């Protein structure tokens, strides 16, 4: 019942996300994660918070191994686990906490820790479940949140970029068009050219909206007033892993001093750095780029089709979340706060 | 009344000698193709596609196949494709697997009819809703729905031996002529083609055969009937007496998905280069697929897939798609 | 029309009580809610009751329109105050303030209907039919929402409850009508798909023979089904108003149909196992 | 079981006194065969339509299976006038299986009842597999032939030759010829025509048989085939004594769809008689019954018992059935086992009466040369018949048993043939082989059945 359950659910899961993941959203996809976690808090024995710190480690890192580039994954293994060690501080009699459990000069001077976790509290696991149960509430407003900040950086007749389909950047130039008057141009985000749909959907609702290829970025932003973006990641330097152009986009934008804003919610942010691990760009099948009826034209050709691009900080402006906005040199902090250091390597 | 769950057939035996002599110690099916048994590619395709039951028939070396499969991912209770193994000394066609199956009774409604040795990602879907619909309006007219991709004459995946040129009714993609251009210099189309269809013949010769097939039972039921016959034999034998029974072959042609059948060291080659280079993504070297721990590995710019515990001399230079 | 009245007798509810709200506006001091149970009463959900952890803005938990279970933690009839905590309120009194809501609603559903169709214009008289029918159960049992359902659901099968009242003919034919309406329970079919194929000398008898021996495992009031979809394979097909004990009939028919098939030699497989079909 | 026909009782019944002209079997069941060896376009179907009138088939399976292959039959009471002041051949008239035994006189013959004479089964296949079905067995197959020209074309046309080589080959001594399509047809090319097929059937087997003209759309001149019928051809010898036998042509199941429990009805199998009766009630062994393979592969086969449930005779129901028509058997065997023709090439018999089940044959075969009665039109070679090969699938038609088999092995003559599936039949039996020319299965030569590879029937 349980396992039998529980265990087809991972399977499931995993398998999913190996192959496809179908037309799921971030959102979608924090959700499932959060309760595969829950029903793995629920059902799994565990003793103390050690074993079950443990077994969510474990099952998070084959769900992580199933798809390196779906982060939100990652990202919700990473809350639960700092929700657990948040809990279980609270019952050892620790006081205040997310201060302490991050290095600091002032913790480190006044001082430190010792972790254990071997301790057996019997209400560990309904205080779990309440503050899991506040992370999906959350989750089912972020993107109102992030949307109603919409008229404080919009103007009138202003002329604002977009590359790529974001159902947040969506929601957010609707909300704005409601009182405002404004001007978009899509990039379509070849060869995936979901901008086209994103050009659609503002048609939609009336908002005056321009189509072109990802060739003419430079040549029109120079009449573009502001830059609007989603993204799939948000680093732990405050850098992005957007679509692939969006560094394109960027550069563009930073040669006129043009503001980029990234509207992505909270759970779209990782600890991860970008220093290397050979598992940042996904590589899709070179159809999209070079049809295969090209022909004996193909047999020494190489023909690579990353999907992913890598946007420095430099080059980004603001950071609209469901928390409000903030400068690309406080992500650091927006780290400390939602992930422990120790649960940053699963 | 929804239709049972989906079934395949898969023939883990060639029955021919295209890989002699490499096939006197082991089977076809077996041959690894970046570093990942033939078997295991077409499995996964399988189950990728949404097929919940799959018969493989082993007739060459059936006790080695056995073995592999067993131990490999689908035979795992956890698995959504249940995997039987079906072995007998007597088969020397796949119109005795065929035959086998029909005396057996093991499908009640459509499966899909593949060799041990097709690499491909295409999603079999839309081909099966297509062939259901087109089964539901004209009842029991319509037995087969091969497989094609869109390619050019000129690629390397399409060796003169495999080659076919169809002429197909285009308004409903209806396959009226089927030939192998092996050896040959000009194709001859018989006129009765053009009898009903007087707008749409087109004569197709940008067709890469997937080797892929969905088949209703009535495949089987004229393979019992006809005991003389290969796939290409039942072809041509339903094409030619389309008088006498009113049986129809339809074709899908996929343009954005990959599909080939490892028929031959060029083939292998040819394959095992898109394979390397992601042409049949997400089977890539680094998926992962089957699931193995010693089958894993990291990529690396230029398509260079790096496996644990490699070691490279100093000096050394790894150009491009290389596993 | 605008017609509305309490779900319970009581105008106003009691401390540690947990109750369903509608999110109506965001403030300083917390969230403006209307109790739904109470006629749309206005009550405040505090900011300092609203996590247990520290929370930094209002809009991170609570989002306009949403309904909510809250605990009630101080009233002040007189100055028109009810202060609601989300934090006190566990799963279970949830999931318990859900189901009475629920059976709260589908009662005053049927009573606005039967106003509706009496033609009844003034909050007044919704009042008065309320005191009359459903306020009567709740004091009577002294479970107020549990009363009145329970006693509704005890009418359709038994008007005999509905008689002690004060109302009148058309009343009374017209809340009769709507609770059998509104509230007889309906038939699910539980659908099952076996095979049973006999190899031996006495072929399609002992089919037929262990089909028969399942056949009679009915209950008068559930009749099964047995026909044939094609050989081997048979469909059993009951329609039950109540679903889990026909579940279970169809189980052990289906063993006893199994039983008999192996006793004369035969062969037994279950294709599709018994499921309520729509 | 159906009225206005002769009653049949098992208690009063008689093996040794059925005779093929007994009145109780005739008035419900076809009792001679007579296989019209004619050609599609030119009247085949056309003039059994006419003689029989129009079938409905009791039972009939959604796909046809082997329709090219198939050995339909068709029956026909032909009956006799009485009264002597009608004219031959108008006292003898053709009519369905389903009329009782006597009906009165619809012309103004001044009155005189019909009273049924014989009841006849053309043995009509859409090509040429009745020659090797029935041109080495014998059995009892057919024992007369209706050679078919029509009128439009001038004789021999070549459709005509294989047809007079067939009718040489099966060893048919009753021969009646019918020249169909002759109202179109002027008197002298009529006379024309009929000299040319005299001159063709000159020194042949048809020397001394009629022409006789009919017009099968019309219906002119039935009455003179069935007066031919009555007189030319000899009531064949029968044996009613041995323990019946029934080769399994045809296969049903019965059973609609959505049907109640207690309509539950056994496999229905189609078939044809060759020696002895089958009762009612009467246990049956049909072999090789089901055909499994082990785990390793191997063939096993496991025979099935039933009883008869009921005979059926076209519409006609029976009690008794005798050889000399199609007879469905409805058995108490699942449908499962019987649906869509699956147990066709099966022998259905009497309880350990039986012949002995075969995988592998070792054959003596005499291999023909060129097809029979055929002109080799431009293409020399594709008249002839090139010798057996290894791995080359032929058809083994054992009487109206037919099978595949792949040779294996040709010494000098010795060919050694593995079947598709086994299949009853005794060492020394007269096979024929078939080999697929182009579109068709065509007779390529006949053998003895030397020896041969049994397989132990196992029973639980």
């Amino acid at each position: 019942a349980k396992g039998s359950e529980l265990s087809e659910r991972i399977e499931s899961f995993v398998e999913t996300l190996k192959r496809g993941g179908g037309p799921r959203s971030s959102e979608e996809m924090a959700r499932e994660t959060l309760g595969l976690l829950r029903q793995i808090i629920t059902d799994h024995r565990w003793s103390n918070a050690g074993e079950l710190m443990e077994l969510i480690r474990r099952e998070g890192r084959r769900m992580t191994a199933a798809q390196p580039s779906e982060t939100t994954v990652g990202n919700m293994v990473r809350r639960v686990l700092k929700i657990i060690r948040e809990e279980y501080g609270r019952l050892h009699g620790r006081s205040d906490e997310s201060d302490q459990q991050e290095s600091l000069h002032k913790l480190l001077t006044s001082g430190g820790l010792n972790e254990d976790f071997s301790f057996h509290y019997a209400q560990l696991q309904s205080n779990i479940i309440e503050a899991i149960n506040e992370l999906l509430v959350e989750l089912e407003g972020t993107m109102e949140n992030i949307a109603a900040q919409a008229l404080e950086h919009i103007h009138s007749n202003e002329v604002i970029m977009t590359i790529g389909f974001s159902r947040t950047v969506e929601a957010f130039l609707k909300e704005a068009a409601r009182k405002r008057k404004f001007h978009v141009i899509v990039a379509e985000c070849a060869p995936f050219c979901q901008g086209h749909e994103m050009a659609v959907n503002l048609s939609k609702a009336g908002i005056e909206t321009t189509v072109m290829t990802d060739a003419a970025i430079f040549a029109v932003m120079s009449r573009v007033n502001k830059v609007i973006i989603g993204t799939k990641t948000i680093l732990a330097n405050g850098a992005l892993r957007a679509v692939t152009g969006t560094h394109t986009l960027a550069l563009a934008a930073k040669h006129h001093s043009t503001p980029l804003i990234v509207c992505a919610p909270m759970f779209k942010l990782s600890p991860q750095f970008p220093n290397e691990e050979d598992s940042f760009h996904k590589f899709v099948a070179p159809e999209e780029v070079l049809p295969f009826t090209e022909g004996d034209i193909l047999e020494k050709v190489s023909v690579h089709c990353p999907v992913f691009d890598y946007v420095p900080p430099e080059l980004i402006t603001l950071f609209i979340s469901n928390i409000g906005g903030n400068a690309p040199s406080y992500i650091y902090r927006l780290m400390s706060e939602l992930y422990h250091p120790d649960d940053h390597v699963l | 009344e929804p239709p049972p769950p989906l079934q395949a057939v898969l023939v883990a035996d060639s029955f021919d000698r295209r890989f002699f002599p490499i096939s006197k110690d082991q089977p076809r099916v077996l041959l690894p193709l970046a570093n990942v048994a033939l078997i295991d590619y077409t499995l996964e395709f399988l189950t990728a596609t949404g097929v919940q039951e799959t018969f493989v028939f082993c007739c060459w070396k059936a006790a080695q196949i056995k073995e592999h499969l067993l131990k490999s991912k689908w035979c795992r209770p956890t698995s959504l494709n249940v995997v039987r193994i079906i072995t007998s000394e007597l088969y020397r066609s796949l119109g005795d697997v065929l035959r086998d199956v029909d005396a057996k009774a093991l499908v009640r409604s459509d499966f899909l009819l593949v060799y041990g040795d097709v690499i491909s990602n295409i999603n079999i879907t839309r081909a099966l809703e297509e062939h259901r619909l087109r089964r539901k309006l004209e009842k029991n007219v319509s037995v087969m729905t091969m497989i094609f991709k869109e390619s050019s004459p000129s690629h390397p995946t399409r060796c003169h031996e495999d080659n076919v040129v169809v002429a197909v009714d285009s308004t409903t993609n209806r396959v009226l002529h089927f030939q192998k251009t092996q050896g040959l210099r000009r194709f001859a189309f018989p006129l009765s083609l053009f009898q009903g269809s007087s707008d749409g013949v087109e004569v197709r010769y940008d067709l890469l055969d997937c080797h892929i097939s969905i088949c209703s039972p009535q495949v089987a039921q004229l393979f019992t009937d006809n005991f003389d016959y290969t796939r290409d034999d039942f072809v041509r034998g339903l094409l030619v007496n389309e008088e006498i029974l009113g049986n129809q072959i339809h074709m899908h042609v996929t343009a954005k998905e990959y599909g080939a059948r490892v028929s031959n060291l060029h083939m292998y080659s040819a394959v095992c280069a898109d394979v390397i280079r992601r042409w049949v993504y997400p089977l890539t070297p680094e998926a992962n697929f089957t699931d193995s721990t010693t089958q894993s590995c990291t990529h690396s710019r230029h398509n260079i897939y790096r496996g644990p515990e490699v070691s490279l001399g100093h000096g050394s230079i790894l150009e491009e798609n290389v596993l | 029309p605008g017609l509305s009245c309490r779900f319970y007798q009581h105008k106003f509810p009691e401390v540690e009580d947990v109750v369903m709200v509608n999110v109506r506006s965001i403030a300083e001091m917390g969230a403006y809610v209307s109790l739904l149970e109470y006629n749309n009463i206005e009550g405040m959900i505090l900011l300092s009751e609203l996590s247990r952890r520290r929370i930094r803005s209002i809009n991170k938990l609570i989002r306009i329109g949403r309904n909510e279970c809250v605990v009630v933690i101080r009233v002040d009839k007189e100055k028109g105050y009810i202060d609601l905590s989300k934090r006190r309120v566990s799963p279970e009194e949830a999931i318990k303030c859900e189901d009475k809501f629920t059976k709260s609603k589908t009662v005053y559903s049927i009573l606005r209907h039967v106003a509706e169709v009496l033609e009844y214009t003034k909050d007044e008289q919704l009042e008065s039919l309320f005191q009359r029918t459903a306020w009567v159960f709740d004091d009577k049992y002294k479970r107020p929402g549990y009363g009145a359902y329970d006693a509704f659901k005890h009418a359709v099968s038994d008007p005999s409850i509905l008689d002690s009242l004060d109302l009148n003919e058309d009343e009374r034919e017209v809340l009769i009508n709507n609770i059998n309406r509104r509230l007889t329970p309906q038939a699910v079919k539980i659908r099952a798909d076996i095979e049973v194929a006999c190899y031996g000398y006495e072929g399609i008898d002992a089919v037929k023979e262990a089909l028969r021996a399942g056949l009679n495992c009915s209950t008068e009031n559930m009749p099964i089904k047995i026909n044939l979809i094609a050989p081997p394979r048979y469909v059993m097909t009951t329609t039950t108003l109540e679903r889990t004990e026909g579940l279970s009939v169809l189980s052990q028919a289906m063993a006893v149909i199994k039983e008999k098939i192996e006793e004369k030699r035969g062969v037994f497989n279950v294709q599709m196992e018994p499921k309520v079909v729509t | 079981g159906q009225p206005h026909l002769s009653r049949q009782d098992l208690t009063t019944l008689d093996v040794t006194k059925l005779t093929p002209l007994s009145h109780e079997v005739i008035s419900r069941q076809a009792t001679i065969n007579i296989g019209t060896i004619g050609h599609v376009a030119h009247g085949k179907s056309t003039v059994v339509k006419a003689i029989s009138g129009v079938h409905t088939v009791r039972f009939k399976n959604e796909l046809e299976r082997n329709i090219t292959i198939k050995l339909g039959y068709a029956n026909a009471k032909i009956y006799k006038l009485d009264d002597p002041s009608c004219p031959r051949p108008e006292c003898y008239r053709s009519c369905g299986s389903s009329t009782p035994d006597e009906f009165p006189t619809d012309i103004p013959g001044t009155k005189g009842n019909f009273k049924l004479v014989r009841h006849v089964s053309f043995v009509d296949c859409p090509g040429h597999d009745i020659l090797m079905a029935t041109m080495l067995n014998g059995a009892a197959v057919m024992d007369a032939a209706l050679l078919l020209i029509a009128g439009n074309e001038s004789c021999p046309q070549p459709q005509t030759s294989e047809h007079l080589a067939a009718i040489e080959i099966m060893k048919l001594k009753h021969i009646l010829i019918l020249q169909n399509k002759i109202d179109l047809v002027k008197e002298s090319q009529a006379k024309e025509q009929y000299e040319q097929i005299l001159a063709f059937v000159q020194g042949t087997v048809a020397e001394g048989a009629p022409i006789i003209p009919i017009s099968a759309q019309l219906k002119y001149n039935i009455e003179v085939v069935c007066e031919y019928i009555v007189k030319k051809i000899p009531v064949p010898p029968r044996d009613f004594t041995s323990e019946p036998r029934l080769i399994v042509i045809r296969s049903f199941d019965v059973n609609k769809p959505g049907c109640e429990v207690d309509d539950l009805k056994g496999g229905v199998a189609g078939g044809s008689i060759l020696k002895g009766v089958l009762k009612v009630g009467q246990e049956i062994e049909v072999r090789p019954g089901i055909v499994s393979k082990d785990s390793e592969g191997k063939l096993m086969c496991k025979p099935i018992f039933s009883k008869i449930v009921s005979l059926f005779a076209e519409h006609n129901d029976l009690q008794y059935a005798a050889p000399g028509g199609l007879i469905g058997v409805g058995t108490k065997i699942d449908p499962t086992l019987c649906r869509a023709d699956r147990m066709v090439g099966q022998v259905l018999g009497a309880v350990g009466a039986l012949p002995e089940i075969f995988t592998e044959l070792e054959i003596s075969y005499f291999l023909l040369r060129r097809l029979l009665g055929v002109r080799t039109e431009g293409d020399k070679k594709a008249a002839k018949v090139q010798k057996l090969s290894k791995n080359e699938v032929l058809m083994v038609n054992i009487g109206s048993l037919s099978t595949g088999g792949r040779v294996s092995a040709v010494k000098a003559d010795l060919g050694k043939i593995v079947l598709t599936n086994p299949v009853c039949t005794e060492v020394g039996e007269k096979i024929a082989l078939s080999r697929r020319v182009e579109k068709h299965w065509r007779l390529i030569g006949w053998g003895q059945i030397r020896r041969g590879v049994t397989i132990k029937p196992t029973v639980d």
